[PDB]
């Protein structure tokens, strides 16, 4: 039994048994069989989209010569907002839903739905996705709360930090 | 003791002779307790891995040293006049004299004069900046990665191959003439056409114009409709400084011969034809053997049928192909006669023909 | 008993179960079991904050930003800086200090991610402690014997061992710095 | 020009990475 | 027998029995066998047709004569060599397929680059950040 | 099919009158600025219009009949 914290306490409701429990919830959002499985699809879901947001933040600007994330000042949001909404609305309510028929429960697991070519799925592979989700979460929460404490661009953080490691901190601003 | 754990004769032995005869019998596979066909074809295909991943991290090293402690673009400005450097000293036994014998460049501190040529190597392929070298360093630095992870991966059981890839000569011949030899050779010619023939004539193409940045005026037109020799129309005078557009061509395929009179090399674009004409050759080599598409030759058909008439070579190749195909020594004695006769080829051929920028001119590397 | 000192005695309280029991209190310090194991919590604490002070000494001195008694003027910190730090740290510590003195956790609080917790790997913290406390109180009296920084006194020793040794420095009016 | 000290940092903490995959490809050669 | 998708439970009436079947139907036309015979005719014949149609609209650009948008100004028996084969057969279902959604590709494209195919395709090579779907939707597009 | 097929038509229906009703009275008397909000409002209602919740007979036929005539209607007002 692995543990967020030394000399813990894994409450009740976290069993060991799922890909991710290190016994962490001190509000207990988790009591329920039910409500523990849809934080679980949840918890999943944002991490892979973290994942892709922390890769789609860094790569534009260190391989091909782009400006930082939150300059949106090339585009109107609106079209591209009204675009994107259209073109998620069927994949992110067909992976609610289920399927593709009208009471769609036709075959996938809803968070694995089955999309490996390559045949990798295991508990190990599960937890590694989860790991690395919460890494991509706390960065790209770090990614935000530094925009809006240094206004720079994340490598620009890096670097200065890099450079100047006791006077670009958090305790300094950067 | 324990060690080595492969050879109970040897881990039982009371004297000193166990540590030295276990070093030096480590990677004799075959001779190893209880070894099997199949677990020693899957040690070689690993160990070959890894072998590939410590080359990719020497020349991540090469690069690195080079653009972090060299002199790689003063030495462009002024080849002739100066000298390349290996890489720093950090010796603390040096004295005060040796730390200024060794002092040479505008480098703070001792350095060593490098003689692997692989400046006039570099700038000839079309790098100029030290960031240059740096990203081909990370580069080769994720090859390696790739290498150990492969080896690795192909280690587990359910990716391990069984002795049967391992023995499917036809296809490994066929892959590995077509793509191996023939694909990396077009791609080369690629790169010189693409990238180290601009450079050489004062053009900077890189990753982020390579797409836009036409190489020949006339595009991919003559190709497709048969005008070939468009490609050959302008060449370099002999008046050319190498690196300025000055008294540059606009060829890219030529056959002149000889050298460039400035950096007494060959010229790029007869070194772009050559890995053009061979790419093309090695393609077609590469479709000879039968695979899964009922077209191409056994090679135990070939062996089977060479017996001369007169019974002066007896049977002649027959049953060669199973003796081959079971022996790794058989295989390993071939290939190094091969690369031993190419070694020395590649000894007589660079110091008579001599294909890099200003390298005979440097008498010592 | 391998012990402090040649002879096999030992004081009766120290009897050699726990760690680093090498017969050594001739002052009776220990000889009250209460205030024994206060004693064996601060030992281990005294030990692993001189262990982080010694590296912290050399590192910064080796780097060329002077040395570690030259090192908080030669970057600021002043007497409200070291306060805002003393106030940061009063939160573990009084974290630390609600438990008692008798549970194992109030030295060995567990934070073991590479498992590699023994017998051997107790005694080698306790000595490596005992060790660079030695070396800090080193430090300190160097420091003001010798009145330069301790890889100086360290490299003249090596380049001229009977030239500059405490005998030497000793011969001098010592108070210099 | 010069490679800075921060690439030069950069380099390091990529080359970790093959450092973990060779500990890992020698432990599996090693039976 | 291959899916269309992974997991899904397949219809019952689309079962490996023709050629190039991965079970896909899902708003059903074909559960009837009938139907599924004339959907059949028409899927072979409209897949050929588009397999021409995609010829005939880049092989006249391809030469430098002009683009196909701006120009207006079942198995019957013929083969001599019989290699109708299971293999065959299905080829030819899959390259219709293909093409097909090329058509649908070009007669998307003219509408929203108003230029040649080839000259998407070379826009491509030439601009792949700048020239694809997401910069020419992003953007008022003729 | 029909399962659907009737919640589909059903649907269609209520949107063509929505439209028809709502095409004459601004007749009588951008679309991108309100399109993104409009489908931004669409997608938390009719996921749980679709889902059923917040969870993871005359007017049987009369808005059947009425709603095709709607339908019908507006492809004549195209
Ligand atoms: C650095 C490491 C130092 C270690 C090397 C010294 C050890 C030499 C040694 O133990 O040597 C003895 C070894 C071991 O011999 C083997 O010894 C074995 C010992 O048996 C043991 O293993 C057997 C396996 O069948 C059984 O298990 C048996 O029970 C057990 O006793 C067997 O007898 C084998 O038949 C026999 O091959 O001899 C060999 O074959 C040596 C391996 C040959 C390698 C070829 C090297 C040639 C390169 C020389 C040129 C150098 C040039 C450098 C140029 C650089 C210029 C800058
Ligand atoms: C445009 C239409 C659209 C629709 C119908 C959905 C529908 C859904 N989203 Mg998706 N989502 C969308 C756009 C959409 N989303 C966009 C544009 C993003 C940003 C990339 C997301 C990112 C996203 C996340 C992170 C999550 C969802 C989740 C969900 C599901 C639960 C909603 C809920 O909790 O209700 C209230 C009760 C539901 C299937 C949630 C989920 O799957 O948890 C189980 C969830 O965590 N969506
Ligand atoms: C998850 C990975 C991650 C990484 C690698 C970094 C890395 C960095 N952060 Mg960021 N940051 C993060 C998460 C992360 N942060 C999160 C979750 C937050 C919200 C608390 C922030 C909020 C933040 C601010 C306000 C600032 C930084 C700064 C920095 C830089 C200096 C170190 C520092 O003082 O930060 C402190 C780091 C934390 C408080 C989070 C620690 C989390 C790890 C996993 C423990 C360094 C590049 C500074 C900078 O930009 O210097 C130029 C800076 O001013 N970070
Ligand atoms: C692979 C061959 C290679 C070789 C022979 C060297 C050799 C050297 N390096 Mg360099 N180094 C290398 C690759 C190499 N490097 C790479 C790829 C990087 C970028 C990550 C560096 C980054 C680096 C720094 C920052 C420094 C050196 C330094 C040095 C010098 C002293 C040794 C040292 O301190 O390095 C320590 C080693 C490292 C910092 C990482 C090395 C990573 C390589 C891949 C080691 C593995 C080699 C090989 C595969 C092992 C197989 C041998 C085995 C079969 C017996 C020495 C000349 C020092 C110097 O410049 O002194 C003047 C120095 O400060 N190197
Ligand atoms: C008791 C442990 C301890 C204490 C009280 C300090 C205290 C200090 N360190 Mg030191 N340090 C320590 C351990 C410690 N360090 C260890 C274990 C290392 C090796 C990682 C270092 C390596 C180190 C470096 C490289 C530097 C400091 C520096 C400093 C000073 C500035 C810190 C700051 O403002 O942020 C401060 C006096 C900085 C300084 O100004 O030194 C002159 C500085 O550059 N420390
Ligand atoms: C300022 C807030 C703060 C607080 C509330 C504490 C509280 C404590 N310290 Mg700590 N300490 C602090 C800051 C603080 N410390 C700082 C800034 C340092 C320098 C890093 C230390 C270094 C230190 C040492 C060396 C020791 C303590 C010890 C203790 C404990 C016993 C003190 C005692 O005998 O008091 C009487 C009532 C107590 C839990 C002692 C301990 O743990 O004994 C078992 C002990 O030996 N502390
Ligand atoms: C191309 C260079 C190369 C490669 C690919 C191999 C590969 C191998 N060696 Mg060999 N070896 C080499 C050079 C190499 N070695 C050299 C220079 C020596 C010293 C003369 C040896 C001496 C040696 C001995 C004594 C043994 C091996 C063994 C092995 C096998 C286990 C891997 C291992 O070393 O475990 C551990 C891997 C590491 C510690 C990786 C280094 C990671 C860095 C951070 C593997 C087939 C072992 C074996 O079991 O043979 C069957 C074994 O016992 N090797
Ligand atoms: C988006 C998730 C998804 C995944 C993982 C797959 C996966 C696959 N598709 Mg499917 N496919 C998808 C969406 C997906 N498809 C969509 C949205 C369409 C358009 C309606 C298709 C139309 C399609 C066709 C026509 C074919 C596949 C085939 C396949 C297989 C190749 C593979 C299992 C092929 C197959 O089943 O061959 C084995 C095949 O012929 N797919
Ligand atoms: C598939 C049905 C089909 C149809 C309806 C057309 C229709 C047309 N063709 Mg095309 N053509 C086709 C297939 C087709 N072609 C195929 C398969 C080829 C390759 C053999 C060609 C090669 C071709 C050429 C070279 C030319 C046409 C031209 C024309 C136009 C006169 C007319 C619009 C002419 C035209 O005006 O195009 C620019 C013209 O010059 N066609
Ligand atoms: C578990 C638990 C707890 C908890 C918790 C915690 C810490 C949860 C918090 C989650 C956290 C911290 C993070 C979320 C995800 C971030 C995402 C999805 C980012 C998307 C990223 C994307 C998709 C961004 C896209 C773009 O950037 C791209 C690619 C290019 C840019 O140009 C433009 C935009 C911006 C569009 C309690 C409450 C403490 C106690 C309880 O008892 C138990």
């Amino acid at each position: 039994r692995l543990l967020w914290i030394p000399n813990a306490t894994p409450p009740a409701h976290l069993t060991g048994e799922f890909p991710g429990d290190r016994g962490f919830d001190p509000l207990g959002l988790a009591k329920d069989p039910k409500v523990y499985q849809r934080m679980r699809i949840s918890e999943v879901f944002h991490g892979r989209l973290a994942m892709l947001g922390i890769v789609g933040c860094v790569a534009p600007e260190l391989f091909f010569s782009k400006g930082a994330w939150f300059d949106y000042s090339d585009y109107d949001l609106n079209r591209l907002g009204l675009i994107a909404l259209q073109v998620i609305a069927p994949l992110e309510y067909w992976r609610g839903n289920g399927g593709f028929s009208w009471d769609g429960n036709d075959g996938p697991d809803r968070s694995y739905p089955g999309f490996d070519p390559l045949g990798l799925t295991n508990e190990e592979t599960k937890l590694q996705e989860i790991k690395n989700g919460r890494l991509a979460m706390t960065a790209m929460l770090g990614l935000e709360v530094q925009s809006h404490i240094t206004g720079k661009s994340p490598l620009t953080n890096l670097s200065e930090h890099l450079s100047h490691p006791l006077s670009a901190n958090l305790l300094t601003g950067g | 003791t324990k060690f080595p754990k492969f050879s109970q004769g040897l881990a039982q032995d009371p004297t000193t002779r166990r540590i030295w005869f276990g070093i030096a019998t480590s990677h004799d596979f075959e001779s190893h307790d209880g070894m099997t066909e199949n677990n020693l074809y899957q040690k070689i295909f690993a160990s070959h891995f890894g072998q590939l991943a410590i080359i990719f991290l020497w020349t991540s090293g090469n690069l690195f040293h080079v653009a972090w402690q060299g002199n790689f673009e003063q030495w462009i400005k002024d080849p002739l006049h100066i000298r390349p450097i290996a890489h720093a000293i950090s010796d603390p036994h040096f004295g005060q004299p040796a730390i200024e014998a060794f002092t040479r460049s505008q480098f703070p501190g001792p350095v060593n004069i490098a003689y692997s040529g692989v400046y006039q190597w570099w700038y000839t392929i079309g790098l100029r900046t030290n960031v240059d070298l740096y990203n081909g360093s990370m580069f080769l630095l994720f090859i390696a990665t790739l290498a150990l992870f492969a080896g690795w991966l192909h280690l587990e059981p359910k990716y391990s191959p069984k002795v049967s890839w391992f023995k499917d000569a036809e296809s490994r011949l066929n892959h590995h003439l077509s793509a191996l030899f023939g694909l990396s050779s077009l791609a080369w010619s690629g790169h010189l056409i693409h990238v180290a023939i601009p450079e050489s004539r004062g053009i900077h193409v890189r990753w982020d114009n390579f797409l836009s940045q036409l190489p020949h005026p006339s595009g991919l037109e003559p190709f497709f409709k048969g005008n070939w020799s468009l490609y050959s129309e302008n060449p370099d005078s002999l008046t050319h400084v190498f690196g300025t557009a000055s008294g540059a061509g606009t060829a890219v395929l030529t056959f002149l011969g000889g050298f460039h009179p400035e950096t007494k090399s060959l010229w790029l674009t007869d070194i772009a034809h050559h890995h053009l004409a061979i790419a093309v050759l090695f393609i077609v080599a590469g479709h000879m053997y039968r695979t899964n598409f009922a077209i191409g030759h056994r090679i135990d058909d070939i062996l089977n049928a060479h017996k001369a008439p007169s019974g002066k070579l007896g049977l002649g190749h027959f049953g060669l192909y199973e003796t081959i195909n079971n022996s790794l020594h058989f295989q390993l004695g071939l290939a190094l006669a091969s690369l031993g006769v190419i070694t020395s080829l590649v000894a007589q051929h660079m110091y008579s023909l001599s294909p890099y920028a200003f390298l005979i001119q440097d008498r010592t590397t | 008993r391998p012990l402090w000192f040649p002879g096999g005695y030992a004081p009766s309280w120290l009897t050699g179960q726990h760690f680093g029991d090498r017969g050594f209190d001739p002052a009776g310090l220990a000889a009250d079991p209460k205030v024994f194991e206060r004693m064996r919590v601060s030992e281990v604490y005294h030990g692993r904050l001189a262990m982080l002070a010694i590296v912290g000494a050399v590192v910064p001195d080796i780097q060329g930003k002077g040395a570690w008694y030259e090192a908080a003027q030669s970057a600021g910190i002043g007497v409200n800086e070291v306060a805002v730090f003393t106030a940061a740290y009063g939160i573990a510590e009084v974290a630390r200090g609600l438990k008692a003195n008798s549970d194992p956790t109030s030295r060995y609080p567990g934070f073991d991610p590479l498992n590699l917790t023994t017998d051997y790997t107790k005694e080698a913290e306790i000595k490596n402690g005992r060790l660079a406390l030695t070396a800090m109180l080193g430090l300190e009296v160097q420091r003001h014997v010798t009145g330069v920084s301790p890889l100086v006194n360290l490299v003249e020793h090596v380049k001229h061992p009977l030239g500059h040794n405490i005998a030497e420095s000793v011969m001098h009016q010592w108070p210099v710095a | 020009m010069e490679i800075t000290t921060n690439q030069v940092y950069i380099a390091l903490l990529a080359s970790l990475i093959p450092a973990f995959f060779a500990f890992k490809l020698g432990k599996s050669l090693n039976q | 027998r291959g899916l269309w998708f992974p997991n899904i439970t397949p219809p019952a009436y689309l079962t490996g029995e023709f050629p190039a079947d991965r079970g896909f139907d899902p708003a059903g036309l074909a559960a009837d066998p009938k139907v599924y015979e004339r959907m059949r005719v028409a899927e072979v014949f409209n897949g050929r047709l588009a397999m021409l149609a995609i010829v005939g609209c880049v092989y006249p650009e391809l030469l430098g004569n002009g683009v196909w948008f701006e120009v207006w100004n079942s198995y019957p028996g013929f083969d001599p060599c019989n290699l109708t084969t299971e293999y065959t057969k299905a080829a030819e279902i899959k390259n219709g397929r293909l093409a097909m959604i090329g058509m649908f590709g070009l007669e998307v494209q003219n509408h929203v680059t108003a230029q040649g195919p080839v000259a998407n395709l070379i826009e491509h090579l030439r601009h792949p950040l700048a020239a694809n779907i997401g910069a020419n939707l992003a953007h008022p597009w003729p | 099919v029909y399962a659907r097929m009737r919640v589909s038509e059903v649907f269609h229906a209520r949107l063509s009158m929505l439209a028809i009703v709502g095409a004459i009275v601004p007749e009588v008397l951008d679309g991108i600025k309100l399109g993104f909000i409009a489908m931004a409002i669409a997608a938390p209602t009719e996921y749980w219009r679709g889902n059923g919740g917040f969870n993871w007979d005359y007017t049987k036929a009369a808005e059947i009949k009425n709603g095709r005539l709607a339908m019908a209607g507006l492809l004549g007002l195209t």
